């Protein structure tokens, strides 16, 4: 990871880069702020191209589709929490979820999205914006602090709250049992297996493949050709009240790569500043990452996004 | 003329920020409120400190007194209030129903009844002695963030991050008012004037404007501070010359001459946003709390 590019959020006192995204004219990259506004920069210039008004606190995350037609944002507390934004010449919203903390898109035909919605998710279409399906059961819910539902790749499954929902039947198919407090769980690409937290199940049959303790409250991401996964572990305190959630950056200074089929190590990378967001291009030539500066961490605030070559 | 505000005493104890100061109607108190879970209560006069009341599950938001200074209300993210009876310390009564943090609190001047103000949206009406809601406005569209009696008790005025300030039948529930200028950016604080003729609301776009409620007329507006993101406090000075009092973001408290709309004085030494400012009902005395890397409260007196 040769570090190729780095900058700042222009005009303001204080960065406030909270997350990003590769947009589909590759050079520039998507970054919401801390002010809810979305922002498009020159990843090797550092020129900010332009800037919208996405929500009225700050963005948490956001994905755009393959397409780049689309967008979805999700914000902190204002409603909606999340929205769904058109990309094509002007870029306005489409669609709106006025509840749901997490949106993603469907991930083979990406025409719907699925919000979450503390333990619940809601599956919406993108043309009519209709909620097509709650899925929820509170005899199985695992009630996971940071639940976040997903579709599998073929979009055939979901996973919510550690279970295992078949979306055309509406119908749960198989609960995974608690074994921590927060993280719910996404599907592995190869769609044969979940990864929950240190969990590695096999869809085939429920057994457990793999003990991954590195993968404790951590998110993951893969490259475009599913064998490698970085992850990077939340920092956490549930004891922490309020005030103190928002002193800390959602993540350590730290993410790991790992072989996608065994989960074996790769690297280690430690940046020595904490990480809001990270992702890579389609060509997994290169590696976006936000990070702090600030000398208290989120207290006080200041991020720069750092390009990487991917080697 | 311009007033004199000179430091007297810094007050230390709260372990997290200071949410709220109020002095006692009679003068001889003030309260204090905390993300620290607490309420302490000092000499207004002295600085000295005199209790801690205790019993939220989390942060506390604004503290209250009843007419008599007899009594409390605290308003907690813990989704309820609580009435304290402030000699023994003990918890009355607490209020159930918020659906969410509640932000904002006053009894009214007869002190049978609290209004309340929370992130849910809503304001409510409750019974004092029955410690029961007895109404439950759908006040506004995003969190409510101060809600006010007039002085006699007959109107409430609420402000919301909806850009609206609402008035409010309090026997009725009905909206008799809403406010709105040529913009709408969040209202983050209002409160009516002494007289109960006006409104001071405060906006997130670092402005305070003094509207004649009944006209729908805005009559003066306070600028030169920093405000764009804390629910800041604001009051009356009207123990000598007639001031605005504000905190600020950049640390400050800011004074304003009311008719004129000039700062007559800023108070330096906090070292955080001063979210709380309050007036001594007798004597030209101000309290000022700040937010977490401050955690002080601060004893100003000033000539006239």
């Amino acid at each position: 990871f040769r570090p190729i590019s780095v900058f700042r959020e222009a005009n303001e006192d204080e960065s406030g880069f909270t997350c990003c995204a590769f947009s589909a004219r590759e050079r520039f990259l998507m970054l919401g702020t801390c002010t809810g506004q979305l922002k498009l920069y020159n990843v090797f210039s550092g020129q900010e191209e332009a800037s919208y008004n996405c929500h009225n606190s700050a963005i948490t995350h956001l994905e755009p589709s393959r397409d780049g037609s689309l967008l979805l944002t999700s914000a902190t507390w204002s409603q909606p929490l999340s929205a769904l934004w058109g990309m094509k010449s002007v870029f306005d919203m489409k669609h709106s979820f006025t509840e749901d903390h997490y949106v993603e898109f469907s991930k083979h035909s990406q025409d719907r999205v699925i919000g979450t919605k503390g333990d619940i998710a809601h599956i919406y279409d993108i043309q009519t914006g209709n909620k097509l399906l709650t899925l929820f059961n509170p005899d199985l819910a695992n009630n996971y602090k940071r639940n976040c539902a997903t579709f599998n790749p073929t979009d055939d499954l979901v996973l919510n709250d550690g279970v295992l929902w078949d979306v055309r039947s509406a119908q749960a198919i198989h609960k995974f049992d608690k074994f921590n407090m927060n993280i719910s769980g996404v599907f592995h690409p190869n769609g044969l297996e979940v990864i929950i937290n240190t969990e590695i199940w096999d869809l085939r049959t429920f057994h457990l493949l793999h003990t991954v303790p590195a993968l404790d409250q951590c998110r993951v991401v893969f490259n475009h050709t599913g064998t490698v996964m970085y992850g990077a572990m939340l920092q956490a305190d549930d004891e922490d009240d309020l005030m103190e959630e928002r002193m800390k950056s959602p993540f350590g200074s730290s993410f790991r790569t790992f072989n996608a089929t065994d989960y074996k190590p790769i690297a280690t990378i430690d940046v020595k500043r904490n990480i809001f967001d990270l992702c890579t291009d389609t060509k997994d030539c290169y590696l976006a990452v936000i990070e702090n500066q600030g000398s208290m961490d989120a207290l006080n605030m200041d991020t720069v996004c750092r390009l990487y070559e991917v080697g | 003329v311009k007033p004199n505000y000179a430091l007297k005493f810094t007050l230390a104890g709260h372990t997290k920020a200071v949410s709220s100061v109020k002095f006692s109607p009679n003068g001889e108190w003030l309260a204090s409120s905390s993300a620290d879970k607490l309420i302490k209560i000092w000499g207004a006069y002295d600085g000295k400190f005199e209790k801690t009341i205790s019993g939220h599950k989390l942060g506390i938001s604004d503290v209250a007194w009843s007419s008599d200074s007899n009594l409390l209300v605290s308003a907690s993210d813990d989704k309820t209030l609580k009435i304290w009876d402030v000699s023994s310390g003990k918890c009355l009564k607490t209020l159930k129903g918020h659906s969410n943090y509640v932000f904002c609190c006053n009894f009214n001047p007869q002190s049978n009844l609290i209004v309340s103000g929370s992130f849910d949206e809503s304001v409510r009406i409750w019974d004092v002695k029955t410690g029961k809601c007895l109404k439950t406005l759908p006040a506004h569209s995003d969190p409510v963030s101060a809600v006010h009696f007039n002085r006699d008790g007959s109107l409430i005025v609420s402000s919301s991050y909806d850009g609206l300030c609402r008035i409010w039948d309090t026997a009725s529930g009905q909206c008799l008012k809403t406010l709105i200028d040529d913009d709408n950016p969040p209202v983050s604080f209002v409160k009516f004037s002494p007289n109960g003729k006006y409104i001071l609301a405060a906006t997130l776009d670092n402005t305070l404007k003094l509207w004649d409620y009944s006209k729908g007329k805005c009559l003066k507006t306070y600028t030169g501070h920093k405000n764009e993101k804390y629910c800041i406090f604001a009051n009356f000075s009207v123990t000598g010359g007639k001031w605005i009092v504000s905190g600020s973001e950049d640390n400050l408290v800011y004074i304003w001459n009311l008719q004129t709309k000039e700062i007559v004085q800023k108070l330096q030494g906090h070292t955080d946003v001063v979210i709380s400012t309050a007036c001594h009902p007798t004597e030209n005395i101000i309290a000022s709390a700040a937010l977490e890397n401050d955690k002080t409260i601060k004893l100003w007196k000033s000539d006239c």
